[PDB]
């Protein structure tokens, strides 16, 4: 879809005629912690303690 | 034994039947371009004879279930016909001959983009089946028409023939595989091939070939010898082109728009000796500039380059800063 | 184009129809 | 043997262990796993079958009584016999589904040859093994199967001599024949595992989930990521088959093809010829035999089916010549004005409707051929079922003719469109 | 694919157009406890069936493959079965494989370990004593039309009369369920023939039902082992259904998790050339291509 | 609740059942090698599953790892029961 076939006569890996987007368009990261997606059962501190116990005693 | 002078050769292959072997100048194997053969065969099949009549009657079905079917499937995945017709899936996946040709000649991008276009869709398809490409990708997919894709296909096929397929000479061969299976072990290649038995020598003249008249006819107007210098001929050509445009939604024009016949007539007149002032100067200038740009080969400008890395050993692998007078 | 290869193709296409013809004749004979 | 250049992969134990612990599998679906289901089932046949080896005494006059007494006194013997019997059917189903899947994908190209032939050979051997197994049942079905096999074998020699005696002693199931056939059955069953291992090693060269080439480079690790999925898919297919069998096969049934297995050789000398029927997997071959009463033509039909199934890559796929091969034609030569034709290229799968139509016609014809028994008591006397005849003819044509699987018009029309579009847009 | 019922072949299975095959299975539903859902053999039914088979049948038929001790855990106990079977005798000529184990030179009372042999020494003696037709061996008799229903139908279906054009030879009887509807067995079941130990009324339908149940109990795939295997199939199917979600988690959701990738293609315009693409790459099967292809 | 997930998820903006971006998106890494230039105009990603496919539990990751191990253990236990 891009265009004509280009052979190895083009030395550069990225030909000049291609388009490079500016820095404005590129989306920026959201460098903040977001709320955890956790269900009711696993949000129970007792269940968390059970998970830790299983991890550090049998796993 | 000599295959020539065998009993069959002595009896049947004789001057009386015009079956004699004629020795001429040595010539390369694969002397006929496959693309040219297909073009001439297509013209003979579709635009001549009862076969032409039948294939013209069935044209709506072929367009519906072959062209539009493929185009719809490709658009669903954000791909164009170029993604399948230019390089077959098999060639992109595993074929070694195409791999060698691409490595020796092609630029990495030509195949990199082809693979990444499918990677886009398939990364999601494998995760969740039934993926439909959104409109923003579909639009850029639909931007490219079939004219440029066929230009690329013809260029690639002609290049492959002229460079590599024109530099081959097949030989009698056994099973290439090293399998101990007797079925595969005793496979015999070289017989039951028409090329093997038609000509025993590289000097023998080629008996069968499309006549120059057939080639010239195939190079004529694809829509059936319309007179572009007459009003009735122009009207017939226009109706034929309009029905073709309707049949092929994304071949030469977007489905919404319509074909511009004045520019095409200007192109044809400029290509041929015929010329006059009946064409607007702006139209002539635009046509000439577009014709120049279409065949122009893109070239690198050598600008907007990134710094070349010159790595140096880390500090902990280098001598410490302090140094005094030894002795 | 070779005579024997062309003949091989013709017999490949035709032999199934020849066997169908033989089967039909056998059915007619078995009918009585 | 300088003509032999070596082997693809050395089957040393360490090399096999490393290859399988490092092998990666691209993301796939259930349809592209039948091959594994074909192997795992074999891995059970070697086990279950072995448990039957310690039970069966090759004496024809004791096999039925021994089986019946071991069903009661011994435990799990009848369970393993049932497992073996149903494993044969499941193996046939999986192998034929795998064959159809690989035919649909146009896996006849040169890079597929090692994968294809190495597979088909195994399939061929599998058939032979199955045949031997039947003879071990010592039922009237085994008697008929052995008689037919001996007749076909003798047809090669034109009925002169006794070249069949070394294995088919007297063309009857006796102690010698049963012993030899049972031991050969065991040996070839265990050889099938090695053949399947070789095929599996070879096929990985160009293994793909679908015809369309996804540009994915990352892959799963076979040992657990792909193995777990394969085992789960096997479980799912077993569940589906059990559900189907529950409705289709109620235990008390008015009639069944298994009733012909009532007779035990030696105990009953009277064979009910009116109701003769094999197991469904060998049903199509006997149906072909009854459809074509001629012995030589029927034998040639069976041999042609198997061998043409073996040589698909050579006949249909691309080779040394990059689609420049000259295919012979019958009628289109006049239309194109050319004695031969260049092999067409755009033989895609997913977007090609002609390929799908032809392949599904072929598959439906095979299913119809396997559907029922022609019942040759008056099948030929009456005008025979035209469906079986047409399906057999189409099976023969599809396997051997490139115009059904690589039609010319697909690329001719595309080139017509290309020329028209380029002319319009220059 | 679509079959015809008026032909006389069930589901398209030819070869049984000269007898009734769909009486109690397809066109009728005769209830049998064993084949019912979560069904099991009725111990009383099999007990009565063995009692009938040991007083009317057996004197003509037998099961060479089977032996009495099959009935130890369901129908009879060891001492009771021994008492019942001690009333019969086996000569050393009966044994299919006399072997060195059987060291008798005369008749002796049977034991539960003895195979079920008829009073005759061989098939030919039975044919001679039964008008030249051999009473079929009930072992493996499951492979008859209607399955367990077969024994029940023939035992009962004697009331109908032959149509015109069919001649019943002397010593033969008309039974529509038998091959060609002519059977050499005279009607055996008559009301009051057998006095049961449990006091059950003795009528020909009840006796036929008990005999059919007993005859089916001795089969291998069907019979005393089928119900437990059916329960086992149910259990395994339940296990597969319950394991499907964990397979989904371990395979498909996992693949979807692995496919959550981010890709970024940048413009690298350093002077370095792409030599590795131009001069690189390997093929495992190169030895199969070298000297053979593309030259 | 147990079934609340289905009810809450029903209110989603997804293209024909697939969660995809509504416009082209391009992501760059500031820690890339210097010889890399700007992002190519090619839209490599159609979907943003890298961010969407997240349970924001960077803390407490080991608990999720143990959960995954437990699910694998259940699957393997069923298979091993059949093998037994
Ligand atoms: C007029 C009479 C007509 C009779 C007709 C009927 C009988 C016909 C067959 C007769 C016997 C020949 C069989 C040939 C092979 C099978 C057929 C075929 O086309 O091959 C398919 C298949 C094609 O392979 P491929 O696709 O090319 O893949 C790569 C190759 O396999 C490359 O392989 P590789 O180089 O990696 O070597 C592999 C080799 C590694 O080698 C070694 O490490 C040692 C090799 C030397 C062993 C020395 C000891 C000899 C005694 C023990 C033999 C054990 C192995 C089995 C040998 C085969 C025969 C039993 O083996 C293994 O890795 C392990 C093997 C697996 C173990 C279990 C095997 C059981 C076989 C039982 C069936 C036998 C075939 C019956 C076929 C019937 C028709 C369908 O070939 C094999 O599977 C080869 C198997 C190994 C053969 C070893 C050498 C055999 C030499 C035979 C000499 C002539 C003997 C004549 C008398 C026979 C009396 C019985
Ligand atoms: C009511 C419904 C009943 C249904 C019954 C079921 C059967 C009927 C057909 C069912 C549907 C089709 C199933 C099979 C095909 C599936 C699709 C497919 O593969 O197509 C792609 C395939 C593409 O082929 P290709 O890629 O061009 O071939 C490459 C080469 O040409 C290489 O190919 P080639 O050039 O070599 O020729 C290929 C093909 C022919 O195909 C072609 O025509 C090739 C070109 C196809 C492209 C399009 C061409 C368009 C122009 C053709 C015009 C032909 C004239 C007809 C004009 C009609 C309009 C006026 O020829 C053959 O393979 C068979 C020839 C056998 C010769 C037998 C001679 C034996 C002589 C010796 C006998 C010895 C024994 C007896 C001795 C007795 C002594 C007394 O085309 C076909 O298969 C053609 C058929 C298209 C679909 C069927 C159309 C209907 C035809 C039958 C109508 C019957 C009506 C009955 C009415 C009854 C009322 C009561
Ligand atoms: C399978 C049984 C094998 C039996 C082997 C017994 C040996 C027989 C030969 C004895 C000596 C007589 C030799 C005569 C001269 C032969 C010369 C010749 O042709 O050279 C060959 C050449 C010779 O080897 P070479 O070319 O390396 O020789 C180099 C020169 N010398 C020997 C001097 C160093 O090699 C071949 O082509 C070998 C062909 C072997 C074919 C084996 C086919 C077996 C098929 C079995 C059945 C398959 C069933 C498949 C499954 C079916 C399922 C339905
Ligand atoms: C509104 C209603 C909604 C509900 C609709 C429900 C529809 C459900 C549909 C489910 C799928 C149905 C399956 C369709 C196909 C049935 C096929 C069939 O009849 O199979 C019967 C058999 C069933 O066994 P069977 O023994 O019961 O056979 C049928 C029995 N009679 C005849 C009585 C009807 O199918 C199988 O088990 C086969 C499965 C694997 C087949 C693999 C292909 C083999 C092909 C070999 C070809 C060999 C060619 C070479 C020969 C040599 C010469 C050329
Ligand atoms: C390349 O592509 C391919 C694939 O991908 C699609 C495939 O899937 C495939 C298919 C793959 C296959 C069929 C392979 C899968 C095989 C299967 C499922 C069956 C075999 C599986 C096995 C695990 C075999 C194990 C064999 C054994 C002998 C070990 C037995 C197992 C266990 C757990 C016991 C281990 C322990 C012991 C032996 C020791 C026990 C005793 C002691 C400790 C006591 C010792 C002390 C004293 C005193 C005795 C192929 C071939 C392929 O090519
Ligand atoms: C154990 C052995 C048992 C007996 C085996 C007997 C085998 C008998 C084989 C008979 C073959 C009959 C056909 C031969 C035709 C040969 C014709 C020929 O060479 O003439 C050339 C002519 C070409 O000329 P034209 O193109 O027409 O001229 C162009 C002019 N501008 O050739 C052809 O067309 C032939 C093409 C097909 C050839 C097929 C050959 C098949 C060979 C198979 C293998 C045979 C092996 C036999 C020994 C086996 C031992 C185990
Ligand atoms: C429906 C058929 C199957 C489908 C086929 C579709 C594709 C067709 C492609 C074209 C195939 C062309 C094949 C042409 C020949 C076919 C011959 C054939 O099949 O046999 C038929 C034909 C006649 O058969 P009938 O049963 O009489 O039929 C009734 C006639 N009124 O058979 C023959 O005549 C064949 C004779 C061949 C004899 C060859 C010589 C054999 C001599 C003995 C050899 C012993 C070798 C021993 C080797 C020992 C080594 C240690
Ligand atoms: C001797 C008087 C017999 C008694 C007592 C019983 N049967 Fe019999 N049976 C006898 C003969 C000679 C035959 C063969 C008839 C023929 O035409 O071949 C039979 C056959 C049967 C059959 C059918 C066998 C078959 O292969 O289809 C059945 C189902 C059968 N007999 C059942 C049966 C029962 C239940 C009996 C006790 C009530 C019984 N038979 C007693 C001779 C004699
Ligand atoms: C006993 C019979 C067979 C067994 C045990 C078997 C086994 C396998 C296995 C395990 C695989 C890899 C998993 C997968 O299928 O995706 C495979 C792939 C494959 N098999 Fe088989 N198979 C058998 C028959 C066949 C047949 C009949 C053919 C062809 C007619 C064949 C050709 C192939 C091909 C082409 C592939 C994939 C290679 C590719 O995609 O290029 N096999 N087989
Ligand atoms: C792929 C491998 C195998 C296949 C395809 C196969 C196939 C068969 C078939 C079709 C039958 C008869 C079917 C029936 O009864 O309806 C059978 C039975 C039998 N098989 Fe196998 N088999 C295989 C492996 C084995 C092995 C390895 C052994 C022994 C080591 C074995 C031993 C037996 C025995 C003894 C019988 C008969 C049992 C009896 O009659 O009681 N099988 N097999």
């Amino acid at each position: 879809v891009y265009g004509k076939l280009i052979f190895n006569n083009i030395k550069e890996y990225t030909p000049s005629w291609i388009k490079t987007i500016p820095y404005s368009q590129v989306t920026k990261p959201i460098l903040r912690k977001q709320p955890q997606i956790v269900g009711k059962i696993n949000a129970d501190p007792k269940v968390k303690k059970f998970w830790v116990f299983l991890r550090e005693n049998v796993q | 034994v000599r295959l020539e002078k065998i009993l069959w050769e002595q009896l049947v292959n004789v001057k009386a039947f015009s079956r004699q072997r004629v020795i001429g100048a040595p010539s390369k194997w694969y002397n006929e371009n496959r693309t040219e053969w297909f073009k001439v065969a297509q013209h003979n099949a579709f635009n001549t004879g009862f076969s032409g009549v039948i294939l013209r009657a069935l044209e709506p079905l072929l367009a519906k279930f072959i062209y539009r079917w493929r185009l719809d499937i490709a658009h669903q995945r954000g791909l164009t016909l170029e993604d399948s017709l230019l390089f077959m899936d098999r060639e992109l996946r595993r074929c070694y001959f195409f791999e060698t040709v691409a490595r020796q000649n092609l630029h990495p991008y030509t195949v990199l983009f082809m693979k990444k276009r499918r990677a886009r869709y398939y990364k999601v398809e494998r995760g969740l089946r039934g993926f439909y490409v959104p409109d923003w990708v579909r639009k850029e997919a639909e931007e490219r028409q079939l004219s440029e894709t066929v230009d690329n296909i013809f260029n690639w096929e002609n290049f492959v023939y002229r460079e590599y397929m024109s530099d081959m000479t097949p030989i009698g061969r056994w099973t290439s595989l090293s399998k101990i299976t007797p079925l595969d072990m005793f496979q015999y290649y070289g017989l039951f091939r028409n090329e093997a038995w038609d000509r025993f020598f590289y000097n023998e003249a080629f008996y069968e070939s499309y006549s120059e008249k057939e080639k010239q006819e195939a190079n004529g107007n694809p829509f059936g010898k319309f007179n572009l210098q007459t009003a009735d001929g122009r009207a017939q050509f226009e109706k034929e082109v309009n029905t073709f445009i309707e049949r092929y939604p994304f071949a030469v024009t977007k489905p919404g728009q319509k074909f511009d016949f004045t520019r095409f007539y200007a192109l044809e007149d400029l290509a041929n000796k015929r010329d006059t002032s009946k064409y607007d100067p702006a139209l002539l200038e635009s046509v000439k500039n577009e014709l120049k740009q279409s065949a122009a080969l893109p070239a690198d400008n050598g600008a907007n380059k990134t710094k070349k890395s010159k790595p140096i050993l880390p500090d902990w692998l280098q001598p410490k800063f302090g140094k005094a007078f030894q002795a | 184009a070779p005579v024997f290869l062309k003949a091989l193709r013709y017999v490949i296409y035709s032999y199934p129809l020849y066997v169908c013809y033989l089967i039909k004749q056998a059915q007619i004979n078995a009918q009585g | 043997m300088e003509w032999n250049k070596g082997t693809y992969m050395s089957t040393s134990i360490k090399k096999i262990v490393q290859y399988f612990s490092v092998m990666t599998v691209s993301f796939h679906d259930i349809n592209s796993l039948f091959g594994f289901f074909t192997f795992l089932t074999i891995a059970s046949q070697l086990v279950s079958g072995t448990m039957l080896a310690f039970s069966l005494v090759p004496e024809p006059m004791l096999i039925p009584m021994v089986r019946e007494e071991e069903d009661v006194e011994d435990l799990y013997t009848d369970d393993f016999f049932w497992l073996h019997e149903r494993g044969v059917d499941m193996l046939f189903i999986f192998s034929y589904f795998h064959l159809f899947r690989k035919i649909y994908l146009n896996n006849f190209e040169y890079e597929q040859e090692a994968a294809w032939k190495s597979g088909v050979f195994t399939f061929l051997l599998f058939q032979v093994v199955v045949f031997l197994g039947l003879v071990l049942c010592c039922t009237h079905l085994s008697d008929i199967t052995l008689a037919i096999a001996a007749n076909l074998y003798d047809t090669f020699f034109a009925g002169k001599g006794k070249f069949y005696w070394w294995i088919f002693t007297s063309k009857e199931l006796n102690t010698d024949t049963i012993i030899r056939l049972a031991y050969l059955h065991y040996v070839l069953a265990f050889f099938l595992a090695y053949l399947g291992l070789i095929h599996g090693v070879d096929m990985h060269y160009d293994w793909k989930n679908e015809s369309s080439m996804d540009g994915l480079e990352t892959e799963m690790i076979w040992f657990d990521e792909a193995l777990s999925n394969e085992l789960g898919a096997m479980i799912e297919i077993i569940l589906i088959v059990m559900i189907v069998c529950f409705f289709m096969y109620p235990e008390p049934e008015a009639l069944s093809y298994e009733f012909f297995m009532w007779g035990d050789i030696g105990f009953i000398n009277d064979v009910r010829f009116l109701s003769v029927a094999p197991h469904w997997y060998f049903r199509p071959f006997m149906a072909w035999l009854t459809v074509c009463p001629f012995h030589k033509i029927g034998l040639f039909g069976l041999i042609y089916y198997f061998f043409i199934l073996f040589y698909q890559p050579v006949i249909h796929g691309t080779n040394e010549q990059n689609n420049y091969t000259k295919r012979n034609v019958a009628f289109v030569s006049f239309f194109i004005n050319r004695s031969d034709i260049m092999t067409p290229k755009y033989h895609s799968v997913e977007d090609n409707l002609l390929h799908q139509i032809t392949f599904w016609l072929f598959l439906c014809s095979a299913l119809y051929v396997t559907s029922y028994l022609p019942y040759g008591r008056f099948y030929n006397r009456i005008n025979g079922n035209y469906g079986t005849l047409w399906s057999f003819m189409y099976i023969f044509f599809y396997l051997g003719n490139s115009f059904l699987r690589r039609p010319l018009i697909t690329e001719l029309y595309l080139f017509n469109a290309f020329v028209k579009s380029k002319f319009l847009k220059k | 694919f679509i079959y015809r019922d008026d032909i006389g072949a069930f589901w398209g299975i030819k070869g049984y157009e000269e007898l009734v095959t769909e009486v109690g299975t397809h066109k009728g539903h005769n209830y049998w406890p064993q084949f019912s859902f979560l069904g099991t053999y009725d111990s009383g039914s099999v007990r009565r069936g063995f009692q009938v088979f040991a007083r009317n049948c057996g004197n003509c038929h037998g099961m060479i493959y089977k032996k009495y001790d099959y009935l130890l855990d369901k129908a009879y106990r060891q001492l009771e079965l021994a008492q019942m079977v001690s009333d019969f005798t086996i000569h050393p000529a009966h044994q299919h494989f006399k072997q060195y184990y059987y060291q008798e030179w005369d008749e002796r009372d049977r034991v539960i370990c003895d195979h079920i042999y008829p009073p005759y020494f061989s098939q030919d003696q039975a044919k001679n004593a039964n008008g030249g037709v051999w009473p079929t061996d009930f072992s493996k008799i499951k492979l008859r039309p209607g399955g367990i229903n077969y024994i029940y139908n023939i035992s009962t279906g004697y009331h109908f009369t032959p149509p015109f054009g069919m001649d019943v030879p002397k010593g033969k009887y008309f039974n529509p369920y038998f091959d060609h509807m002519i059977i050499g067995m005279p009607r055996q079941l008559v009301d009051g023939l057998v006095d049961y130990d449990d006091g059950t009324p003795a009528s020909t339908p009840q006796m036929a039902y008990d005999v059919s149940n007993f005859i089916n109990f001795m089969q291998r795939r069907v019979g005393y082992k089928r119900p437990d295997k059916m329960v086992r199939y149910y259990m395994v199917f339940t296990g597969g259904l319950l394991i499907l979600p964990f397979k989904y988690f371990k395979t498909k959701a996992y693949y979807r998790n692995l496919l959550s990738l981010r890709w970024e293609m940048y413009a690298v315009r350093d002077g370095v050339y792409y030599n590795h693409f131009k001069y690189g790459g390997y093929n495992s099967r190169a030895y199969q291509f070298r000297g053979y292809f593309w030259a | 609740g147990v079934l609340s997930e289905y009810n809450q998820r029903l209110s989603k903006k997804l293209h024909k059942g697939h969660l995809v971006e509504d416009k082209p998106t391009f992501f760059v890494t500031s820690s890339r090698p210097g010889n890399f230039g700007d992002h190519i105009d090619f839209k490599v990603n159609i979907d943003n599953w890298f961010d969407e496919n997240r349970v924001h539990n960077e803390h407490e990751t080991d608990i999720r790892r143990t959960q995954i191990y437990t699910l694998n253990a259940i699957y393997y236990g069923g298979l091993l029961s059949f093998a037994r």
